[PDB]
RNA sequence: GGACCUGGCGGUGCUUCAUAUCCCUCUAGAGGAGCCUGUUCUGUAAUCGAUAAACCCCGAUCAACCUCACCACCUCUUGCUCAGCCUAUAUACCGCCAUCUUCAGCAAACCCUGAUGAAGGCUACAAAGUAAGCGCAAGUACCCACGUAAAGACGUUAGGUCAAGGUGUAGCCCAUGAGGUGGCAAGAAAUGGGCUACAUUUUCUACCCCAGAAACGAUAGCCCUUAUGAAACUUAAGGGUCGAAGGUGGAUUUAG
DNA sequence: AAAAA
């Protein structure tokens, strides 16, 4: 079951450990809780790969940057 | 009356064969199965695609041979080696039979991603069993 | 048009090899095999269906290509590829003390051109935690960190690893998990006084 | 060449739901939460309501692939309960035999 | 007709030669049983009917016994009683009537000078290529009975025994369980039992008190109802042996009554080791050494409980 | 490669050829109908992707380009269209995948296209010279090719071996009465190429040897020297040069075996091992060896061919249909002339059923040798093969089979002989008659059947063709043996009324049969 | 070959499902259908990687057209590189 | 995807490969209905004209 | 959707309906019915409305020791083969409309006076060539049974005769 | 007008049985009551069919906004894969089935008797019957040979369905066709089926009966909350005061 | 309600 199914040769440190995708996010508050939740969700998803997780993180970052006033008025400072 | 696929008993003039002559409840007793694949067991899936491929192959074999066949066709899905083993009548030239066999094999191998080899049987006509 | 040619009935002598006739999985062609096989549903005054046009014989997966002499020749021809099993691994005790790590494989079969299977990407790491440096505090900490996945009777660890669509990556992830587990024996924190 | 419009509409709804699905999944994930600021839920509801229909998975109806029957379809083979029974009685698919007990 | 038979015979023998050559044995020692085994190994027919099996025997079994020709080129039949439909049956009737009158004459002369079973209509019509009815068969059986009741001797005795058969076994007695000794195990014996989906393995001893152990613990904690206690006491009560036999059974599967009956059957079948055969026969004729195949009936798709229908009214 | 049922079993050779051609035509029409509609082969289901699922396209994907579009239309109404497009869109002509293709495919038009591509811009000189040589070799021209090769060699470059091979071919094969001059020119060209530092391949030497052997017939020393030079270059040489040398040596040496031995030694030294691949038709040498062994009754050449065409690989054994038939006929003749009876029959059963059938003369010789040694068992198959091969050879085969059974009567154990005679008579009667009818009548009279003999006599007496004197004498004896000269009188009357030579003798025989019986 | 394997007969399973015999008002008649299948596992012992691969190849070269096959081979290994004194 | 299958069937019918008797019977019935007096309605015949 | 193509014989049976209840009970007329014309006869393997010559399905394969090419017919040949098919179907319709000359006997629709011909020969080897059969009376007999309703029975009186005094009759 | 043959029927006579059938008879249910789901009626613009023993948790093993065949409003006259109907006939079919069917009779080839009329052909101490084939018996599987399941012809009901799926005949595509938004399961009233209980046989607590206690349970409706669903006007579930006839059914019936 | 050199 490995012929034509190498998943772009990506290792397990990029599939499981998603610590390298937490830069423009705070450490306390509901934003960090949501980030931990989505990290736990993506880390236990054997149907997706690293590219899908990167695309999801990029879409979340774009959604957060598009609605900046909402994040400012949500009783938290988006760092 | 549960009129099924069995042959009706009326007047002695229908040259019925041996396949569909039996009752539909004698399949696992006095008959068999035309198709055979792993999709019919517990724990396996993708049976809809197999049934669609089987019915499409049956329609294609019936359309490409308007009367050249006798009864039906036995399917053997050996993972990735399909075999349409059937019979052939003694009415046309062997050149046409070879041409049709080669064309069908090439079409199968270039469409369904599976090589097919035939095993023709020399019979005079339909394998008749009863003149009822 | 029409012709008449003698089949293999008049060609087979008395000492003809069977695998030399049908070396591949043949579906048994009655037009060439002169074996008078008969089966079906007979009647009161008559005979059952013979071999000509017998679809039931074609449905039955015949094993004529599995000739005993052919099996013998194939077994004698594949002796070069076979390695050698050492006598030290015959007993289960030495085989388990010298190789306690077990990695189960998953290789299924399909009926179509595709061989993909999301269920064939899981490994079962069954390592008997009894041939390592398991003391007292380390063993207690490992048991309290595992919970119920580690059996206390047979001492066999069972961890279902299937978080990536590869087997070697699953093995590497299991090795990394075991590494992090064993790191707790040499790297403590500060919550052991309130045990 | 097609003969029925119901199966065509069903397969078109299936295709449009397959194409437009990640956005709906993200909106549904952003909806169901414990705390979370209400403005995010409000804008998610607005975004999921501004999109038209013919894409919701609820609008998908499981029917046969040859007869397009909405009721009495086994998910194993995905077809009506008549053609499958007839093909099984004809003696084609293995295993599917009449229950003799 | 004979040409097709010879063709079938030659095809059969060349097929036997080819099979003996491909198997690797001598064709003379290649018996019909080996032929059937090779055909079953090479042609695995997975069906339920015993007639749809690939066979390759002599054409005498495939083709039925064809009726021979009784007339020649001149036109005169070879048999005397041929212009009457049935020939062999009437010839046998004439022969048995002649034997009857011979026996009557012999009995008159003697007075003046002072395991097996009969044949079957099916077997008779299969042995002799001739069809008959039932009244004539009953008359022939009555004539044979009159022949047997008369004073027979040797010739008529063997003549009436040639039309006889042999019944099978009639003693349905079970096998007596021997005494087994497993590591200092005196009076040790085991048994099984299967009824109402319940499997029990009783271990009857002849050296303890009067208690029953079920899966280690006693039967009081496992059988709180007196019904199971009476069902298990019945076998020990039928033999007048209570406080001198101890058992330790390990039953599994089924409810309380099913497991109780399974243990009862196991004890009944295991007690056939330290007692005579008359006692086990008395136990069998009373209801102990017998199976109880009372299994739950298969529910039908249209009935309430395998018997009662649904709600069928009249209007 | 065919089937297994009797209705499609490859019996003779024409049936196998027809089946193979029908299979090839079916594959071609399948590829055509698949590549005709590219919109039906664009959905890939298998994840590993079988490489046999990508259809080929003949239309360009980028029409805005010029040289790339021309190259895609030509290689990856073709060459001319590409040249017109390049001239219209102002595209430069390259030296690779252009001039060579125009010189090979498109010999005046190809040569003109090559000259135009060479004179269009200042490209490579060696490639232009090779293209000119290839265009001139197919148009009976060698001076221009030699001049181009000399220019490419003197222009501070290394000329390819293809141009030299084409020049040698056009100078030797495309000439008349030349053997020493071609060899001297080839030697001078080789010396010039060695002095100008140029690597020479064995293909050019093989082509030169083939062109030298295809001209003269007494060219043995030069062919041997060319074969030695081609073999002393690297691996095994081509088989075309060896086949040409064998054909040139066997054409002159028909009385002595020295020429045949020299040809066999040259063929073994050039390519005498496994299936060597460096020529365009490796089966030509095997076919020539089989023909030589069948025409000269050689016992060593056939054995060497069977050992070098079957032990190593089954590639250099039979390439064409006629070559396969000739090889089978030669093998049958060798088995009939060397082996006894059982070994010859086993070889014929293992060779004819595995490959194709025989030829004609060798097959007839083998049949005559088998019939002369008392072996009449496969008469029906031989008659069927003779009838399927032609409408005239069947009658000759029937006559040859009946000539050995008409003069022989029925003895104590003559059942097989009588059956063979009856089969031959039936094959001779079912051919569409004089000699064949007389032979059939003699066979029917010598068999023993009275009704068959009477029918044969009635068919021969009504076919406007009387028989020989032996058949008439046998008929008279058979009529007199039953004390009835009516048949003899009728035969004499039919012979005298049909204007035949049996007049006075037939009358005397009838009178003797009537007097004695 | 000299492998000496064992084989037993695990219990079988039968998948059953009830379908309607007609399509209209005929609830009193139902034609049920079963799915009979068997299981026969092979207990192999003492086989290296090359021997197991050759055996799997020889089995797949003679595979029927209506059976399944799942391979669960456990490999032997002492200890990996980083397990005694690793870093992070 | 029944579209590609229908297109392939129509292509084989136009070329004369997949001899489908159903389409032949349909064409026969259409020709009979046209020669009887009930042809296929065209643009400009019915309600307006 | 498009996979609803069944078998041709079933389609013809559904379009004709030979086992109709209106013909076995005398409730309907025999004139009101639908005729059948077969289509699987004059259609060679590999024949369409475009034209593609096959080297094995029509023209001989081995043509002077060479293989023939696979080209496509133009328009004039297509019009010619269409006209040929039109003429063929017209000839078929003409042959299916011509009725044979029924030799009348005593009157119009009456079997009395119609010569059937020589009788059937005996199984022993006796053939009656001098005798000739003649139909005298024909009548349909009905009888109310239990299940078939009005069971129709045909009773014909046929006489035999040769012309030499020896003759007879039978019902 | 008279006479003869067959079928159906006789509240027509005699004879052998009713192994769950009729009572004397044993048990459990349908109109005592409530909830849910259907037939039908009413209002509205809001599918239809079966609607008599053989139809009523039936087509449907899924109807909250496609599924939806109905209606109101807006478009398209290739009208979407150059092709159909979302309209009428199952008194044009193929195909899938029903009480009879809780048994055994019917169709090819001959002969005889009814003066060769429609018809019949049974007498084993035997006066003209032989019968290919069909369905059971014979046969397959499960707990064997018991029992159960699967099967059980030629037909009455122009039986149910062009509404698994496709085909004949009518009318149309400048629609009786197709796409978009919403509504349609609301109540004067009759009727069938499933579940619930109508107290010391019941209810609860841990061990499913060596126990104790309170002289009983499922449903309107209401509030909060939860799995999916873009938004519960209902069929899902959990929590909470109230919690509706209930106190063992008489005109007729069914199975074991 | 008769039979594609
Ligand atoms: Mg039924
Ligand atoms: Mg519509
Ligand atoms: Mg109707
Ligand atoms: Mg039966
Ligand atoms: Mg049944
Ligand atoms: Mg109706």
């Amino acid at each position: 079951n490995e012929a034509g199914f190498d998943d772009d040769g990506s290792e397990f440190h990029e599939h499981i450990f998603l610590e390298k995708h937490l830069e423009s996010f705070p450490k306390q508050g509901p934003i960090r809780h949501f980030m931990e939740l989505v990290t736990c969700g993506l880390s236990k998803n054997p149907y997706l790969s690293v590219k899908q997780k990167v695309e999801h993180i990029e879409w979340f970052r774009n959604y957060f940057n598009e609605k900046k006033d909402i994040l400012k008025e949500s009783n938290i400072q988006f760092n | 009356k549960n009129r099924a696929a069995r042959v009706r008993v009326s007047k002695g003039d229908k040259p019925v064969t041996y396949e569909e002559a039996h009752a539909p409840h004698y399949i696992a007793h006095r008959k068999g199965w035309l198709s055979l694949h792993t999709g019919n067991l517990d724990g396996e899936d993708h049976a809809a695609e197999r049934t669609v491929e089987d019915v499409f192959l049956r329609k294609f074999m019936w359309g490409t041979f308007p009367g050249c066949l006798a009864d039906q066709l036995v399917l053997k899905r050996r993972g990735n080696q399909l075999e349409i083993c059937a019979v052939v009548l003694r009415q046309l030239s062997p050149h046409k039979y070879y041409f049709l066999v080669g064309y069908s094999e090439t079409l199968l191998s270039y469409f369904y991603k599976c090589p097919v080899r035939l095993h023709l049987q020399t019979v005079p006509s339909k394998v008749v069993y009863k003149y009822l | 048009r029409r012709k008449a040619l003698p089949p293999r009935t008049e060609k087979m002598a008395v000492d003809q090899d069977w695998p030399s006739v049908y070396p591949v999985a043949a579906p048994f062609k009655p037009s060439a095999v002169p074996l008078p096989v008969r089966m079906g549903y007979p009647v009161k005054k008559g005979v059952p269906m013979a071999k000509e046009g017998n679809l039931e014989l074609l449905k039955i997966p015949n094993f004529l290509h599995l000739t005993p002499v052919a099996i013998k020749k194939h077994c004698e021809a594949l002796k070069d590829f076979c390695t050698e099993w050492p006598a030290a691994l015959d007993s289960d005790e030495k085989c388990e003390k010298h190789f306690p790590i077990e990695i189960d494989s998953t290789d299924y079969v399909s009926s179509g051109p595709s061989v993909r299977n999301p269920r064939a990407r899981v490994v079962v790491l069954r390592v008997k935690l009894s041939s390592l440096n398991l003391d007292d505090h380390a063993k207690k900490k490992l048991i309290k960190l595992v919970g119920e996945r580690y059996c206390k009777t047979t001492d066999v660890l069972t961890i279902k690893t299937d978080r990536c669509p590869l087997r070697r990556q699953n093995y590497d992830y299991a090795v990394y998990l075991l590494t992090v587990l064993y790191h707790e024996s040499w790297n403590t924190e500060e919550w052991e006084k309130s045990k | 060449h097609y003969v029925d419009w119901r199966m065509w509409r069903d397969v078109k709804r299936r295709k449009m739901a397959y194409e437009y699905a990640d956005e709906r999944l993200r909106i549904n994930s952003l909806r169901k939460n414990t705390i979370l600021p209400k403005i995010l839920q409000d804008v998610a509801d607005e975004e999921i309501a501004a999109l038209p229909r013919d894409s919701c998975p609820v609008r998908i109806r499981n029917r046969c692939v040859m007869t397009s029957r909405p009721r009495g379809v086994k998910r194993r083979w995905r077809l009506s309960r008549i053609v499958f029974r007839h093909l099984a009685d004809h003696g084609q698919l293995s295993g599917i035999q009449r229950a003799t007990w | 007709t004979e040409d097709f038979i010879k063709k079938q015979i030659e095809e059969f023998n060349i097929g036997k030669r080819h099979l003996a050559n491909m198997m690797g044995e001598d064709p003379e020692t290649f018996t019909q049983e080996d032929i059937d085994r090779a055909i079953a190994y090479l042609f695995p027919s997975g069906l339920f009917e015993k007639r749809a099996r690939p066979v390759m025997k002599h054409p005498e079994q495939i083709f039925p016994r064809q009726r021979a020709i009784q007339w020649g080129e001149d036109g005169r039949p070879f048999h005397y009683l041929f212009y009457t439909g049935k020939q062999s049956y009437y010839s046998l009737m004439h022969d048995v009537y002649g034997m009857l009158l011979n026996l009557e004459k012999h009995q008159s002369h003697l007075q003046a000078k002072s395991g097996s079973r009969w044949l079957i209509k099916e077997e008779l019509e299969e042995m002799l290529v001739e069809k008959l009815s039932d009244l004539d068969y009953m008359q022939f059986i009555r004539l044979l009975e009159k022949l047997l009741t008369s004073q027979c001797g040797a010739a008529e005795e063997e003549f009436v025994q040639r039309f006889r058969r042999s019944v099978t076994l009639e003693s349905k007695k079970q096998l007596i369980e021997p005494v087994q000794y497993d590591e200092q195990g005196m009076a040790f014996s085991k048994s099984e039992g299967k009824r109402k989906t319940a499997k029990a393995e009783a271990i009857v001893y002849k050296h303890g008190s009067g208690r029953i152990k079920v899966n280690g613990i006693d039967y009081q904690l496992y059988f709180p109802i007196t019904q199971d206690r009476e069902q298990l006491m019945f076998p020990f009560h039928f033999v007048d042996r209570l406080g001198k036999h101890d058992v330790t059974c390990t039953v599994s599967g089924g409810g309380r009554s099913a497991q109780a009956g399974a243990i009862r059957l196991a004890m009944a079948k295991a007690l056939c080791s330290f007692v005579t055969e008359d006692e086990v026969e008395w136990m069998r004729q009373a209801g102990l050494l017998t199976t109880d195949p009372r299994v739950r009936e298969r529910k039908k798709p249209g009935q309430e409980g395998a018997r009662r229908k649904f709600t069928w009214k009249k209007r | 490669v065919f089937q297994d049922d009797p209705y499609l079993m490859p019996a003779s050779s024409l049936e196998s050829r027809s089946f193979l051609l029908a299979k090839k035509s079916g594959e071609n029409v399948a590829k055509f109908i698949i590549n005709s509609y590219p919109k039906y082969f664009q959905k890939d289901i298998a994840e590993p992707h079988i490489p046999c699922l990508m259809p080929e396209y003949f239309e360009p994907q980028i029409k805005d380009i010029s040289e790339a579009a021309l190259k895609e239309r030509i290689e990856l109404e073709p060459s001319t269209d590409y040249h017109f497009q390049q001239t219209g869109q102002s595209e430069a002509l390259e030296e690779e995948n252009d001039e060579t293709s125009r010189r090979k495919a498109g010999t005046w038009r190809a040569k003109n296209n090559a000259e135009r591509i060479f004179s269009l811009m200042p490209e490579k000189n060696e490639h232009s010279y090779c293209t000119m040589i290839r265009g001139m070799v197919k148009h009976r021209a060698y001076e221009q090719a030699l001049n181009l090769y000399t220019e490419l060699l003197n222009n501070r470059l290394h000329a390819d071996v293809y141009t030299f091979n084409a020049l040698i071919e056009a100078t030797v094969c495309a000439i008349n009465e030349k053997f020493e001059e071609k060899w001297s020119k080839i030697l001078e060209l080789l010396r010039h190429m060695v002095a100008q530092k140029v690597k020479p391949n064995l293909q050019t030497f093989n082509t030169i040897l083939k062109c030298l052997r295809r001209f003269h017939v007494f060219a043995r020393s030069p062919a041997l020297q060319v074969l030695r030079e081609m073999k002393a270059i690297g691996i095994e040489p081509s088989l075309a040069t060896y086949h040409h040398i064998i054909r040139l040596f066997d054409q002159p040496g028909d009385p002595l075996k020295r020429s045949s031995f020299i040809i066999y030694d040259i063929m073994n030294e050039l390519m005498g091992k496994r299936f060597s691949p460096k020529d365009p038709d490796d089966d030509k040498f095997f076919q020539s060896a089989m023909s030589i062994c069948s025409s000269l009754r050689d016992l060593e050449l056939a054995y060497q061919v069977h050992g070098l065409l079957k032990t190593g690989d089954n590639w250099k054994f039979i390439g064409p249909d006629q070559h396969r038939n000739f090889y089978y006929s030669k093998f049958f003749d060798l088995i009939c002339l060397m082996e006894q009876i059982d070994v010859t029959l086993k070889w014929y059963e293992d060779l004819i059923p595995s490959a194709y059938f025989p030829h004609s003369q060798t097959m007839i010789h083998l049949l005559q040798a088998l019939d002369v040694a008392n072996r009449l068992e496969v008469i029906p198959k031989i008659w069927k093969d003779s009838k399927e091969y032609g409408h005239t050879f069947r009658s000759d085969l029937r006559e040859e089979i009946l000539m050995l059974m008409a003069r022989d009567k029925h003895p104590p154990e003559l059942q097989v002989a009588f059956a063979d005679c009856a089969a031959d008579i039936k094959s001779a009667y079912e051919s569409q008659p004089a000699t064949s009818l007389n032979c059939i009548a003699i066979l029917f009279l010598r068999a023993g059947r009275t009704q068959e003999a009477w029918k044969m006599l009635g068919l021969f007496r009504k076919h406007n063709k009387i028989p020989r004197s032996e058949l008439l004498n046998e008929l008279m004896d058979s009529a007199k043996v039953s004390n009835s000269p009516s048949q003899a009188i009728e035969v004499v009357e039919l012979a005298s009324a049909f204007s035949l030579p049996i007049c006075e003798g037939l009358t005397q025989r009838v009178m003797s049969d009537f007097a004695i019986n | 070959l000299g492998i000496s394997i064992k084989v037993h007969e695990p219990p079988r399973k039968i998948e059953r499902f009830t379908l309607l015999q007609s399509v209209h008002i005929y609830k009193k008649h139902r034609v049920q259908y079963e799915m009979r299948t068997l299981y026969r596992c092979l207990e192999l012992e003492h086989l290296t990687g090359s021997t197991a691969d050759v055996y799997l190849e020889y089995i797949q070269r003679n595979l029927p057209e209506g059976v399944a096959m799942e391979v669960t081979k456990t490999q032997l290994e002492q200890l990996p590189e980083h397990i005694k004194e690793p870093i992070w | 995807n029944h579209h590609t299958y229908a297109e392939l069937m129509q292509t084989l019918r136009f070329l004369g490969l997949y001899r489908d008797e159903h389409q032949d019977f349909m064409d026969e019935q259409k020709r009979l209905k046209k020669l009887r007096g009930k042809e296929k309605p065209k643009k400009g015949e019915g309600k307006r004209a | 959707s498009f996979f609803t193509k069944l078998t041709a014989d079933e389609l013809w049976k559904g379009a004709l309906a030979e086992t109709g209840a209106g013909a076995k009970k005398g409730r309907g007329k025999r004139t009101k019915k639908k005729k059948r014309k077969d289509l699987n006869r004059g259609q060679i393997i590999g024949e369409g409305r475009y034209g593609f010559l096959w080297p094995g399905l029509n023209v001989p394969l081995m043509k002077n020791g060479a293989v023939q090419t696979i080209a496509q017919r133009s328009k004039e040949e297509q019009e010619k083969v269409e006209a040929d098919m039109i003429q063929q179907r017209e000839e078929w319709d003409r042959k299916k409309k011509m009725k044979v000359k029924r030799e009348r006997g005593w009157s119009g629709n009456s079997w009395g006076g119609i010569s059937l011909g020589p009788p059937d020969p005996g199984p022993c080897g006796e053939t009656y060539e001098d005798f000739d059969t003649r139909i005298l009376e024909v009548r349909n007999v009905f009888t109310m049974t239990a299940k078939e309703g009005r069971k129709k029975s045909i009773r014909v009186l046929v006489a035999v005769g040769n012309g030499k005094g020896a003759a007879g009759f039978s019902i």
